[PDB]
């Protein structure tokens, strides 16, 4: 509990990279979070958007 | 560009449409600028 | 059938050309959701649903 200030920072810095890889899997309104789904099932003109 | 083509096949006529005609008779670019222009002339080329 | 007993045809256990189905000119209009009708030959499905 002494080091609170020094394991805060590293905790920090591992919910922040861990939030960024997390927002990976968030479809923000596409077909799908992987990208991989969308160009093996749509054409290029329909994938784009 | 100019051609003769059947009427339900028109669609074709666009950037990135499928079909047999888009495919291998006439294909436009994915990313076409221009302006396309089709009518029903069945009064002057029909004749079977 | 009339649409207020619409049919279902689970469709199971086999190979699908819709190639075959998409060159099929007698069909008026072939709209689809999701994926693209060129795409259709290339993927694989837990169940289909006619």
């Amino acid at each position: 509990s002494a080091l609170g200030k020094l394991q805060d920072v590293v905790n920090q810095n591992a919910q922040a990279l861990n939030t960024l890889v997390k927002q990976l899997s968030s479809n923000f309104g596409a077909i799908s979070s992987v990208l991989n789904d969308i160009l093996s099932r749509l054409d290029k003109v329909e994938a784009e958007v | 560009d100019s051609f003769v083509i059947r009427g339900d096949e028109v669609r074709q006529i666009a950037p990135g449409q499928t079909g047999k005609i888009a495919d291998y008779n006439y294909k436009l670019p994915d990313d076409f600028t221009g302006c396309v222009i089709a009518w029903n002339s069945n009064n002057l080329d029909s004749k079977v | 059938a009339s649409v207020y007993a619409w049919n279902r045809k689970r469709i199971s256990n086999c190979v699908a050309d819709y190639s075959v189905l998409y060159n099929s000119a007698s069909f008026s209009t072939f709209k689809c959701y999701g994926v693209s009708p060129t795409k259709l030959n290339d993927l694989c499905f837990t169940n289909v649903y006619a």
